[PDB]
């Protein structure tokens, strides 16, 4: 798009520094596959692949997919969270049981996470997923 | 004016300087039942004396760190005065001859609001007026 | 050739000035009067 | 106002208002904040109770 | 065995599910970008 | 060159005019 | 008394119970949080045995059970230290070339590029060069093959589980009791005599028996495959008469006083091998012997269960003059109540002790190619000041701990404890002035040098070439050392140090070490130095003294040894605390020792270190730039920070690329400590405030408070990361700079 | 003087007249064709008295009185 | 001086005029508590304003509270 990209492919500074490629892991093809991988993204002057992240299909693996991949894993970290502390608050020794978990109420939550935008979208519509703001403190204005 | 005998050191720098002889001086007074080691609130240790004891320092707070110490001597009968340079001496600790811990009669309130602390006005209600928010 | 003036100005500046300022605002923060 | 009776907190300046504290016990001796509520949560003194009057109190049922 | 009960409820204490939990995590992440390097974004069809 | 010697005291002299009337605002405003 | 063993038996059972229960051991944490300030006093309080139990019986033996794990840990580190250099190292080609191939432990993995850090060492290796000399160490330790390494190794494994279960033992099974720890003679006496003397004289007999006849070999130039065995001198004695003559003659001129056939190998030559650049091996034994003997007469001193000796109690007693009334009279029962104040001493005295001994070992260095690698010379050097400045900062802390909690008014009257007390304006009022004036006529004239040297102005300098200020006493001693080989040492044949004087001793073509020749530079560098450490010292002294009162708090003992202040009033009284003097002498003895450190990077690549040619002269590193560069703060900055610090930055893509990357990340660190430094946690407790609003309103909210830390740990967080990142900083430009020019 | 070049003279501030200055510094700071040390002027005020019409130092010289006494009725 | 001010909160712990260091508090009769007392701030001409009577207060926010004002030498804390 902007400021001089190419294709990787069509770069002769991509190919100048795919030759002297230095192996990422313990395989010796480590520093060829690299630059293979990297062909099909778009290039800036001095050889390097620029991401684009506007939203456009043809690049979407820059972004969009990290994204969706991003969101689901914070977000069934978070909700997780969210959900053992509010299980946690009936058992009236809920301090204790943030330093030391409970694996017994833990592990069955963690397993029940997959759901977190079915449980959220539910929680929401349901309107439990919010406090009331006279229900919560606040300061002297 | 005051009666009683200085504690036994061999004296400290971290006595009592020009203040004392140009605007005021205080002196705590008590009695022992025994001679006993005590630790000066200037640093050092200092033995009483078995009977009457006098010390004079540079500030009150001096004597009543000295009076919260001799408690764990348990000793009660301290006091405390205020000595100008003029010689004017004035008892004041304890000023009504009962330690302010214990409720006696005849002491009233001074500076008491009969309100709480949230309903003190505002500080534009106040302005330019000389008074502050939380008088009366 | 105005030149010379500062051989005047610069001492003035730097001495007499604070000199006479710090003289004044220290004989005038402790005077007792006003 | 009932001993054992979950209560919200309407005093602005304290550490628990508009929270669920629980009374502890009522005098009848006429003085202006007899109420003593508990609560869970400790404030940055690390106190839990204080005194409130009948009229910074909604009951919580 | 009221000793593993013990250990149990230590391995349940926030630091040492803390870093068993990340060693677990960081072993995930250290041998995915062993056996797939390089993954500057997610190639495309 | 520059300006001549006559401007520059003729300057200093004009500054005088800001010079009084700054003593007199300044001892205004805190009088 | 007797000094007896008397014990109790199963004091505490062995149960993972209390593992459960995080925070058992005050009475106040056993309750559980409430707050998240619960769960840093689990960790502020984990060690103050004086909070744990009351009883002084109960604390000496969780601190002697706690030694036992502690040395479990370094034995641990030692072990492991010694399996990479046998497994992971090019140590077997380090011996067959030691001024060509670079010491390298640790192989790094490749993961992600970072193969990179396996650098071409030499000896077809590839790993991180280190810079610890463990391969100095074990060269004159006469270790020839990987197989020893081994064997040392596992040796270190068995010895740390046996430390480890000697603290199992001594907590759980057989605890001593109080007075078994009071028997301070007892303990003085076997210490000097089996832990140092015992020690010295079995190390005498190693280095007799296998280091010099193996690193005489290897001296004489035979291949370490050629070099026999180190028990095979001990079983055929031919080869130890053919490298030392000395042993024909047998034990029987010891023990009729013919000490001069041992000549052979106990030297007192001096100066340094010319073929390693080390001391000699026959010297360093010799040395070993003396110091077994001085130690084992030593440690006869004190009374025991037999009548002879001395009462440290009686020799303290005694010490009393005109001055200092009662004289050392309590100062025993202070040593013998408190933990505490022993560990003021026994830290402030090996802090200034591993002080003394970076001095040592960069000036007659004592192990063979140590002194031409520059980087480990450096490096050890550095390491050192720091340990002992961090030591010497934690003698004062405990000092000012000692007076808050342990000191008696009644044991200590009249003595030389209750004196400096009752003076300490005296005391801290001269000191004041010391640093005052020692600021001045220290930085002061770096500043008018700067100023004259900005204004074109060369000639009216503080310099060589313009107002000299000789070290004329130092040039003196100098001197006095230089010529003691004739005259007031007949007996010894080169200097004690070449650093003094006696011509340049050079290995593989490079300085070991010649003289370090003293200019005004120098003498203003030293008055640096005397500047910082008298600071250090009024901040660390004037809160030791003023650790239980003050003219402004009188009641300061009450409040403790770690409070943040007596709040806003009569004036404002932040930081009045032992903890916060500690605080603030932290960052001085930073400020001191970085300059320490610079002056050794700066004065021995400048005067000292580089190359001998054939003709004999010497072309130092950076050239001889000290002289005239080194009085200004502008020649520091320049001809130091910026000209040196280039190898770090030019450094990615490199081999020392991690150098660069730590340089980086330690500036991080220590601009992340003024966040905690300038700043004060009303703000934060009150930024928590709308961050628990935000998590009340969508009901993720924990019952543990989030609360803002503490005062105490809002400074304590900041120093932490002002030390990490300032020492981090100058450990990745040390080392990348050193590995580029060393 | 910059008038005629301004691509290629530098502006001057003010002159220097301090007793401090060794010989090598007077050297150093008589620069941009002065007769003794100067500064140069980096505030730009020559390109925007020069942009707006002002040509002479009787011009700059006409503006300094003006805003003195201009200062003088405020 | 300081001003030192005493609000009806109070239910009479005496903890303010235990805590004070240069005797500025006293507890008075009173009836607007059950242990009928109340502090009170006569001479707060030695109030140094170090607030240990408001960490001593248990009170939810301060029965009692230290307005810093004008200093003199005993609300400095000189012994000079
Ligand atoms: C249960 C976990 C959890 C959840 C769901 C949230 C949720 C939230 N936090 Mg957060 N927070 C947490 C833990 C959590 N917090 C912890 C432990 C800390 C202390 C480090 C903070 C510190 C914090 C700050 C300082 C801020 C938030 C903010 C926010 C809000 C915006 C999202 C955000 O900034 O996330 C990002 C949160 C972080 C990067 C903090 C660390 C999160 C950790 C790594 C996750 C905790 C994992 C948990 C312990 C696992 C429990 C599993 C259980 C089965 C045992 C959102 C309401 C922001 C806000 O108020 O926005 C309106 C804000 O300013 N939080
Ligand atoms: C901004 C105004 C200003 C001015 C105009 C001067 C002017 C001077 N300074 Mg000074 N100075 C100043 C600020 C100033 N200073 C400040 C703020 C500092 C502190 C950083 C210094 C620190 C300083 C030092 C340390 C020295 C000077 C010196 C000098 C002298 C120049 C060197 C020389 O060859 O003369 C030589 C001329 C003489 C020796 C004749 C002296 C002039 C007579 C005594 C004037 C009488 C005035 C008296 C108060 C009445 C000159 C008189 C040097 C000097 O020689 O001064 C003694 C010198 O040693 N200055
Ligand atoms: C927040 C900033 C940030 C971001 C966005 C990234 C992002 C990335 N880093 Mg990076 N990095 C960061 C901070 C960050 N890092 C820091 C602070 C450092 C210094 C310690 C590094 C050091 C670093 C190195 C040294 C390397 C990366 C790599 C990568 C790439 C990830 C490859 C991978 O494993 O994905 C794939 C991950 C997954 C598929 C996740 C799977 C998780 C589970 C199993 C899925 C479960 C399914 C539901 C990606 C572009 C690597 C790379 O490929 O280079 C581009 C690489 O070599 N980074
Ligand atoms: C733009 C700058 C500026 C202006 C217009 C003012 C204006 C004023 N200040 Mg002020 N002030 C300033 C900067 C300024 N200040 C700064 C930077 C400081 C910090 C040091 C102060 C500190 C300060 C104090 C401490 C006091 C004032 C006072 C005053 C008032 C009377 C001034 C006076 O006594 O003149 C006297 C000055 C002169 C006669 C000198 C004039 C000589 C020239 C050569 C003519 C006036 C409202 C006073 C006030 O309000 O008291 C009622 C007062 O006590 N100011
Ligand atoms: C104390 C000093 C010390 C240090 C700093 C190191 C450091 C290292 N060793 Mg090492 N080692 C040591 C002692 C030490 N060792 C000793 C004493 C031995 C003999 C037993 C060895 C034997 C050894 C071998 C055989 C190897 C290393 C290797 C390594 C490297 C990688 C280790 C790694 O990734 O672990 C991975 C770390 C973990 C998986 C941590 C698990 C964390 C758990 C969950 C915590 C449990 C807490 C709680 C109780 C539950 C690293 C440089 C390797 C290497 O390549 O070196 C070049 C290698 O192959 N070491
Ligand atoms: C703890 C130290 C230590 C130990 C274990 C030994 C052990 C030994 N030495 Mg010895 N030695 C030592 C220190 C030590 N030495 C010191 C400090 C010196 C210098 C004074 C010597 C000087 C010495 C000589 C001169 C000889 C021995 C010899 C011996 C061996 C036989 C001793 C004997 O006959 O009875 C034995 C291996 C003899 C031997 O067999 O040589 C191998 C022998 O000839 N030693
Ligand atoms: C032989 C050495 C020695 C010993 C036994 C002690 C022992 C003690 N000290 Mg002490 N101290 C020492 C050296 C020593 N210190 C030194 C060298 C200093 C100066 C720096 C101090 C300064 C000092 C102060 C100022 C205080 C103590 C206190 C204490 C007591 C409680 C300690 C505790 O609970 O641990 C708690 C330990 C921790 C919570 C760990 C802190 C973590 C550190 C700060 C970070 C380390 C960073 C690491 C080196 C590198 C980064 C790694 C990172 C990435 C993981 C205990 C009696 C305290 C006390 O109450 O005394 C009675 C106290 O207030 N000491
Ligand atoms: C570069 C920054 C800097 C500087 C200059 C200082 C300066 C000083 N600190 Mg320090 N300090 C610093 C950073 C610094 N600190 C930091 C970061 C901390 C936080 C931990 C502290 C914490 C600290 C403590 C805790 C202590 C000090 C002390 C001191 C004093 C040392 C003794 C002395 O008088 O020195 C001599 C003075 C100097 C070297 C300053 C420069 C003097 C110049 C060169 C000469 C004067 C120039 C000229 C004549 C003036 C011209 C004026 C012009 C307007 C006319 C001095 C005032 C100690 C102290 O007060 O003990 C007496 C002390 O106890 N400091
Ligand atoms: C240069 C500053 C010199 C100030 C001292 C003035 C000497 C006047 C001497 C003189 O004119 O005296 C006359 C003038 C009027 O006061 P009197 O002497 O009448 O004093 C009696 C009064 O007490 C009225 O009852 O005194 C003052 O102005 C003194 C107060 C100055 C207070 C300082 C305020 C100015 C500070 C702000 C300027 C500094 C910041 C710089 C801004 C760029
Ligand atoms: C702590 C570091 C020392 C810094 C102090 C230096 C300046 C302070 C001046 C002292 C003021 C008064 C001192 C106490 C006043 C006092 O008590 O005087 C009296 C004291 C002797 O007191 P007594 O006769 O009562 O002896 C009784 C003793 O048993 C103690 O009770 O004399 C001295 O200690 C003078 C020593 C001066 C200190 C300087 C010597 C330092 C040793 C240097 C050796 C290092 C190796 C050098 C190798 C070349
Ligand atoms: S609250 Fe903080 S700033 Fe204030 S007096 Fe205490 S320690 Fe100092
Ligand atoms: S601020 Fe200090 S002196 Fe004043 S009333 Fe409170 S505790 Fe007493």
């Amino acid at each position: 798009l902007g400021a001089d990209l190419t294709p990787c492919a069509e770069n002769p500074a991509f190919q100048a520094l795919a030759k002297n490629a230095r192996n990422t892991t313990a395989d010796p093809q480590s520093g060829q596959k690299r630059f293979e991988r990297y062909s099909q993204a778009l290039c800036g002057p001095e050889g390097y692949p620029h991401l684009i992240v506007d939203g456009r299909l043809d690049r979407a693996g820059d972004f969009l997919i990290p994204s969706i991949l991003f969101l689901y894993i914070a977000g069934w970290i978070g909700w997780v969270g969210r959900a053992y502390l509010q299980a946690i608050k009936k058992d009236s020794d809920t301090e204790q049981k943030e330093i030391q978990l409970d694996l017994g109420i833990a592990l069955p939550i963690i397993a029940t996470g997959f759901a977190w935008p079915a449980a959220a979208v539910k929680e929401l519509l349901s309107g439990e997923l919010t406090a009331k703001d006279s229900e919560i403190t606040v300061s002297p204005r | 004016t005051l009666s009683g005998k200085t504690p036994l050191f061999a004296g400290s720098t971290g006595g009592l300087l020009t203040k004392a002889v140009e605007e005021e001086k205080y002196a705590i007074t008590w009695t022992s039942p025994k001679a006993q080691v005590f630790e000066l609130p200037t640093g050092g240790a200092a033995t009483m004396h078995e009977g009457e004891n006098l010390l004079y320092i540079a500030r009150k707070e001096y004597g009543i760190a000295l009076g919260g110490q001799l408690r764990k001597f348990k000793i009660t009968n301290y006091k405390i005065y205020r000595i100008l340079p003029s010689g004017e001496t004035t008892f004041i600790h304890p000023a009504d001859g009962v330690f302010p811990e214990k409720v006696n009669a005849g002491r009233e309130k001074v500076r008491f609001n009969a309100r709480s602390i949230g309903e003190n006005p505002n500080p534009s209600q106040v302005k330019f007026s000389g008074k502050a928010t939380y008088d009366a | 050739d105005a030149s010379f003036l500062s051989s005047i100005f610069v001492p003035v500046i730097g001495w007499v000035v604070p000199i006479a300022t710090f003289s004044f605002l220290f004989l005038y923060i402790e005077r007792e009067d006003v | 106002v009932q001993r054992g009776s979950k209560v919200r907190i309407l005093r602005p300046e304290s550490y628990w208002f508009q929270d669920v504290g629980t009374v502890a016990s009522v005098d009848q001796s006429g003085i202006k904040y007899p109420v003593i509520v508990r609560f869970d949560k400790v404030n940055y003194a690390g106190i839990n109770t204080n005194n409130f009057a009948v009229d910074e109190l909604i009951e919580v049922e | 065995a009221d000793q593993s009960s013990y250990l149990i409820k230590f391995i349940s204490t926030a630091p040492v599910a803390a870093t068993i939990w990340l060693t677990i995590t960081a072993g995930i992440l250290i041998e995915f970008n062993r056996f797939f390097p390089d993954l500057l974004f997610h190639p495309l069809p | 060159s520059s300006i001549s010697d006559t401007q520059v005291y003729i300057a200093l002299v004009v500054a005088l005019i800001p010079g009084l009337l700054a003593w007199r605002l300044a001892t205004e405003l805190y009088k | 008394k007797k000094a007896r063993v008397i014990v109790d038996k199963d004091p505490v059972p062995t149960s993972f119970e209390k593992w459960a229960q995080p925070g058992h051991f005050d009475r106040t944490l056993a309750r559980g949080p409430k707050t998240t300030t619960w769960i840093w006093n689990l960790h502020a309080l984990a060690h103050d045995f004086d909070t744990h139990t009351s009883d002084l019986e109960d604390i000496s033996r969780k601190i002697f059970a706690a030694h036992f794990g502690h040395l479990a840990v370094v034995t641990i580190w030692l072990s492991g230290m010694i399996f990479h250099g046998a497994k992971f190292s090019n140590y077997e080609a380090w011996l067959s070339d030691p001024l060509n191939v670079r010491p390298s432990a640790q192989v790094v993995w490749p993961i992600v590029g970072q193969d990179i850090l396996n650098g071409d060492v030499g000896g077809g290796f590839h790993g991180i060069q280190i810079t610890s000399g463990l391969f100095q160490v074990w060269r004159g330790w006469g270790i020839t093959n990987s197989f020893q390494l081994y064997c040392t190794a596992i040796g270190g494994l068995v010895l740390a589980g046996l430390f480890l279960f000697a603290g199992w033992f001594h907590y759980h099974k057989r605890a001593p009791k109080l007075e078994w720890f009071q028997n301070v003679e007892s303990m003085l006496n076997h210490h000097l005599q089996v832990l140092l003397g015992c020690g010295s004289l079995g190390w005498a007999g190693h280095l007799i028996h296998v280091s010099a006849p193996i690193n005489k070999l290897m001296d004489a130039g035979v291949a370490v495959k050629d070099i026999p065995l180190p028990h095979e001198f001990i079983l055929n004695k031919s080869l130890l008469i053919d490298l030392f003559p000395g042993f024909a003659a047998g034990l029987t001129p010891f023990f009729t006083l013919n000490w001069g056939q041992y000549a052979d190998f106990l030297t007192f030559k001096g100066g340094l091998n010319p073929v390693t650049g080390g001391l000699w091996m026959t010297d360093i034994a010799h040395h070993h012997l003396a110091i077994a003997v001085v130690f084992i007469i030593a440690g006869h001193q004190y009374r025991t269960n037999w009548g002879i000796g001395h009462s440290i109690k009686e020799i303290l007693e005694n010490h009393k003059g005109p001055f200092t009334g009662e004289g050392h009279k309590g100062l025993y029962e202070n040593l013998t109540t408190s933990w505490h104040a022993q560990l003021a001493t026994n830290l402030a005295f090996l802090g200034s002790l591993t002080i003394i001994i970076a001095h040592h070992m960069y000036a007659m260095p004592p192990y063979p190619y140590l002194a031409t690698d520059y980087a480990t010379q450096l490096c050890i050097f550095t390491h050192h000041i720091w340990i002992g400045g961090f030591l010497i900062v934690g003698g004062a802390a405990h000092a000012a701990i000692f007076m808050v909690r342990d000191y008696d008014p009644v044991v200590n009257q009249n003595n030389v404890l209750d004196r400096v007390i009752r003076h300490r304006d005296a005391i801290i009022s001269h000191l004041n002035w010391v640093c005052i004036f020692l600021g001045f006529h220290s930085f002061g004239l770096y500043i008018h040098n700067d100023t004259m040297r900005a204004l074109g102005r060369p000639q009216d300098m503080f310099s060589d070439t313009a107002i000299q200020l000789q070290p004329v006493f130092a040039q003196w001693v100098q001197n006095l050392h230089t010529l003691a080989p004739g005259g007031t040492a007949p007996n010894a044949l080169e200097p004690v140090s070449y650093a003094f004087g006696g011509g340049v001793l050079a290995v593989g073509g490079k300085v070991a070490m010649m003289p370090i020749a003293l200019g005004t530079a120098d003498f203003l560098i030293h008055h640096i130095h005397a500047f910082t450490i008298h600071v250090t010292v009024l901040i660390l002294l004037k809160g030791v003294l003023f650790a239980r009162s003050s003219r402004l708090i009188p009641d300061k003992a009450n409040l403790g040894f770690r409070f943040p202040c007596d709040g806003p009033g009569r004036g404002g009284t932040c930081q009045v605390s032992g903890w916060d003097h500690v605080f603030l002498g932290l960052f001085w003895m930073y400020n001191s020792l970085s300059i320490v450190i610079f002056h050794f990077s700066w004065k021995m690549q400048s005067d000292v270190w580089g190359t001998v040619d054939a003709a004999g002269n010497v072309s130092h590193i950076t050239g001889g730039n000290f002289a005239q560069s080194a009085i200004t703060i502008n020649g520091w900055l320049r001809d130091f920070l910026w000209a040196q610090a280039s190898q770090v930055i030019n450094s990615y893509g490199s081999a020392l690329s991690a150098y660069g990357l730590m340089f980086l990340g330690a500036h991080f660190v220590w601009a992340f400590s003024l966040m905690f430094l300038f700043s004060g946690r009303g703000y934060w407790q009150e930024l928590i405030e709308s961050i628990v609003w935000a998590h009340n309103k969508l009901k993720v909210a924990p019952a543990i408070q989030p609360r803002a830390l503490s005062i105490t740990q809002g400074r304590a967080v900041g120093v932490a990361h002002y030390l990490l990142g300032g020492i981090a900083t100058t450990w990745a430009f040390f080392h990348a700079h050193i590995l580029s020019v060393g | 003087q910059w008038i005629k070049d301004p691509l290629h003279v530098r502006p001057i501030a003010h002159a220097i007249w301090d007793p401090h200055f060794g010989k090598p510094a007077i050297e150093a700071f008589t620069q941009a064709g002065a007769n003794g040390p100067v500064n140069i002027a980096y505030s730009g005020v020559y390109h925007w008295w020069y942009t707006i019409g002002m040509r002479t130092n009787t011009e700059l010289y006409t503006g300094s009185v003006f805003l003195l006494l201009f200062a003088s009725l405020f | 001086s300081h001003t030192v001010k005493i609000y009806d909160t109070c239910i009479g712990c005496t903890q303010c005029v235990r805590a004070c260091p240069t005797d500025v508090l006293e507890m008075v009769p009173w009836d607007g508590c059950k242990a009928a007392q109340v502090a009170s701030s006569p001479r707060t001409e030695d109030c140094v304003g170090c607030k240990r009577c408001e960490t001593a207060c248990p009170t939810d926010f301060l029965s009692i509270r230290v307005y810093l004002g004008a200093e003199t030498t005993r609300s400095m804390g000189l012994a000079y």
